[PDB]
RNA sequence: AUAUGGAUUCUUCACGGUAACGUAACUGAAUGUGGAGACGUCGGCGCGAGCCCUGGGAGGAGUUAUCUUUUCUUCUUAACAGCUUAUCACCCCGGAAUUGGUUUAUCCGGAGAUGGGGUCUUAUGGCUGGAAGAGGCCAGCACCUUUGCUGGCUCCGGUGCGCUUGUGACGGCCCGUGAAAAUCCACAGGAAGGAAUAGUUUUCAUGCCAGGUCGUACUGAUAACCGCAGCAGGUCUCCAAGGUGAACAGCCUCUAGUUGAUAGAAUAAUGUAGAUAAGGGAAGUCGGCAAAAUAGAUCCGUAACUUCGGGAUAAGGAUUGGCUCUAAGGGUCGGAAAAAAAAAAACGAUCAACUU
RNA sequence: UUCAAAUGAGAACUUUGAAGACUGAAGUGGGGAAAGGUUCCACGUCAACAGCAGUUGGACGUGGGUUAGUCGAUCCUAAGA
């Protein structure tokens, strides 16, 4: 868009840190389940709708 | 209303690949003054003292003439890719060596 | 080495197309180093990155063919296209010859070499198209003068 | 921005209370005989605007760069 | 073709070559003999990080 | 916010000009009135900007068996400011039929033309400042995680049915006459206000402070969006070089940009796309489907019919290259000692287009 | 499309040079609107993805990046709500 009112900005922060690959010191604690993010989200593929 | 016009040809003549003579005999009859070669009616002159050369001229012409007759005689001579023409200060001008090696 | 970076910083800094840019060969590993725009300053003042110089397009062959154009060399029907209008509207053909006739019709009457009587029908006898060119204007002039100096001479 | 024309009206700007700096620029041209001479442009930064005196007359020139307040910063070239 | 010999025992270059020649290029790498010594006793060999 | 300078006043709220109006200023509440904001579309014409072309000159590159004073390229000047600059319009003198002025386009004049002399809008251009100190072009020096330094040269013109575009005054079109409001200004008004030992003023000059919030990367598509995808589809807009040519058509190049669409080896059938064919010439087929023929310009010639405007490019003919010429068509101007190391002192001229 | 070189375990496909080509100013060029949302840019990387390949990437990993009194929104009204 280029031009966003700040409640679409302020949308996409977010999601830019809802993306990232799990931190790689949290395989190890006890009982953990999680191999990686399955919520990881690309660009291309799925878009947001806002 | 005269300007005055001049090359060095030193370098290329103390090191025996060039002749200010030759050279400014050439100049003599391929010059152009409102029409075909030879016609400089005293509106030019040729002069060569042999460590420079000296066109004076009232009629039409200019630096690109004289570089373009210059760098045209070299061509015959095949004395190209040797030398180049290049100006010092306007319409002072040198013949010199792309890289000199001892 | 891969250099597609510097490639497009030199075309930035040196004011030019990619396509005129040119990385010596020889020296890869050195322009390797780059990486900044101040870095490529060096290397285009050093020599060692050069600016091409613009290739040739020459207008010669034209010159040489308008020149002999306006010779009036091809004109021939073979060599038009567009209708006679196309060419040269009447348009302007026309307007051309009366602003001309009219220029002339006003310097007459300011030099005094008409009357302003005359001239009023001069003005109306031009734009009804019965003058052809400057010069057959000028002569049913000379006419009109040679004319009302025999009416004034035979009644002298 | 402005160009000041009198060199009586010039001098009280100099001083003028709200004028820190100034400038004496030289330039090389030649008068319409086509001959080499010297143009000096005397600037000075007004608070809201820049006003320059312009001398082809060398000597007024010369001799007015002494008639500048010691005070006032110059800055020659 | 390359270079010309002259009289004078000058060799003079040719014309093709031209941005060769206005090409300068690095200097030699001229150690000093604090960093000239230590080079030559160096022996630690690091390719690896693994 | 405010201070200094100016300006005004004992004729309190300035003076000049016959006037159009002028100027560095020159008090002005309530209320009222007027302007701007504010306007279709097309046609040609005038002016400007940029581009295009182009001559002289200062550089750099190219080609040079032969020819080319040659081919290519750099030579640029912002907002803002001062001074000046216009078509239209208006003013004073004057008083026109022998009707005059005038546009390409026939409109204008006793409700005052032509002519003489002025006033304004500043659109636009010009000179200067901004500003050569910037930028660009050449020849040089040193330096390699210092970073720069030094020299020169950046100049003077021309041309136009040219191209885009801005704009002006015009004309045409309509049973169609082609927004609104914020906002700012002027005017009429005379409330109120104030001098002489002093006061008015911030629509004049100068000086002092402050300017918040949110957007800002990139793509904008034969891979960044929608089509289930890196899909020949789809999706609004600005800028726009040379040649040919009527042309923003097609074909070739310059600036910029790509060289990405799985490759290799052979060249059978049938294909898909593109082609050509002797003699005949629609005999083919539901049907001349498909293909072929024609085509540009110039000159000639052009019927029946008709709502008289058309039909019409009707049909039908002839010409078209290259080269050398001939003629015609314009503008401007003129009528303590000894030894060693180390450091320091009706014409005339001239200029220029192409088009027949 | 072609040749060399560099890179690399590995090169029809990456990078540079050379060469040949095309878009041909109604562009395969330079910018933007809607939409996207970090794709921008560097470093490192090649399991999957780029219907061949891959040392390359709009992929993967780690970071960096968007600066306004004047450009917009904000203000005004339109058909309308
Ligand atoms: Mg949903
Ligand atoms: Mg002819
Ligand atoms: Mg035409
Ligand atoms: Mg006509
Ligand atoms: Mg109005
Ligand atoms: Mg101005
Ligand atoms: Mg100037
Ligand atoms: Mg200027
Ligand atoms: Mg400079
Ligand atoms: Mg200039
Ligand atoms: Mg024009
Ligand atoms: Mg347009
Ligand atoms: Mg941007
Ligand atoms: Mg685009
Ligand atoms: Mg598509
Ligand atoms: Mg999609
Ligand atoms: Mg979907
Ligand atoms: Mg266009
Ligand atoms: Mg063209
Ligand atoms: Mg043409
Ligand atoms: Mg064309
Ligand atoms: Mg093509
Ligand atoms: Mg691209
Ligand atoms: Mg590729
Ligand atoms: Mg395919
Ligand atoms: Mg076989
Ligand atoms: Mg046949
Ligand atoms: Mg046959
Ligand atoms: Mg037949
Ligand atoms: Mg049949
Ligand atoms: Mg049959
Ligand atoms: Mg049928
Ligand atoms: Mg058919
Ligand atoms: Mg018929
Ligand atoms: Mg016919
Ligand atoms: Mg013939
Ligand atoms: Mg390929
Ligand atoms: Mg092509
Ligand atoms: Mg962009
Ligand atoms: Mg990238
Ligand atoms: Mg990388
Ligand atoms: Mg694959
Ligand atoms: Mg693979
Ligand atoms: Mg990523
Ligand atoms: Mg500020
Ligand atoms: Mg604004």
């Amino acid at each position: 868009a280029a031009q966003k009112s700040f409640r679409i900005k302020q949308k996409m922060a977010k999601a830019k840190k809802q993306n990232r690959p799990l931190p790689q010191w949290i395989r190890l604690r006890t009982n953990n389940t999680i191999r990686y993010n399955a919520k990881r989200r690309n660009w291309r593929r799925t878009k947001m709708n806002i | 209303i005269a300007k005055t016009f001049t090359v060095d040809v030193s370098s290329p003549t103390e090191n025996g690949v060039f002749d200010p003579a030759s050279y400014a005999k050439y100049l003599i009859d391929h010059i152009k003054v409102e029409g075909a070669v030879g016609n400089l009616g005293n509106a030019v002159t040729v002069t060569e003292d042999g460590t420079v050369v000296t066109v004076v001229s009232t009629a039409k012409f200019s630096g690109k003439y004289l570089k373009y007759l210059t760098k045209k005689y070299l061509k015959k001579n095949q004395l190209r890719d040797w030398i180049r023409f290049v100006s010092t200060k306007t319409n002072e001008y040198r013949l010199a060596f792309y890289q000199v090696t001892p | 080495a891969n250099l597609r970076t510097q490639k497009r910083l030199a075309a930035s800094v040196v004011g030019v197309g990619k396509r005129k840019v040119w990385l010596d060969p020889n020296e890869t590993s050195e322009i390797a180093q780059a990486n900044s725009r101040n870095a490529i300053r060096k290397l285009v003042k050093n020599g060692t990155i050069v600016k091409k110089a613009v290739t040739v397009h020459s207008k010669s062959r034209t010159r040489a063919h308008a020149q002999s154009k306006r010779e009036g060399r091809h004109s021939g029907y073979g060599k038009r296209k567009g209708t006679r209008e196309a060419r040269l509207p009447s348009q302007v053909v026309w307007i051309r010859r009366l602003r001309v006739l009219r220029r002339l019709l006003a310097k007459y009457r300011d030099a005094g070499k008409i009357d302003k009587h005359l001239y009023h029908v001069l003005y109306k006898e031009s734009k009804g198209n019965a003058f052809k060119h400057k010069r057959a204007l000028v002569e049913h002039i000379i006419q009109a003068k040679a004319d009302a100096q025999r009416e004034k001479a035979l009644n002298e | 921005a402005r160009e000041i024309t009198d060199i009586k009206q010039f001098l009280e700007l100099t001083r003028r209370a709200d004028v820190k700096t100034a400038t004496v620029k030289i330039n090389k041209k030649l008068n319409k005989a086509g001959k080499p001479f010297r143009q000096t442009k005397f600037k000075v930064r007004g608070s809201s605007s820049l006003y320059t005196l312009v001398i082809n007359d060398a000597g007024k020139a010369k001799k007015l760069i002494q008639s500048l307040p010691p005070t006032l910063k110059v800055n020659r070239l | 073709g390359i270079e010309l010999h002259l009289p004078t025992g000058i060799k003079v270059g040719h014309r093709s070559l031209q941005r060769y020649y206005k090409q300068d290029l690095k200097p030699e790498v001229i150690l000093t003999e604090g960093q000239g010594t230590l080079v030559a006793a160096e022996t630690r060999s690091f390719l690896p990080a693994f």
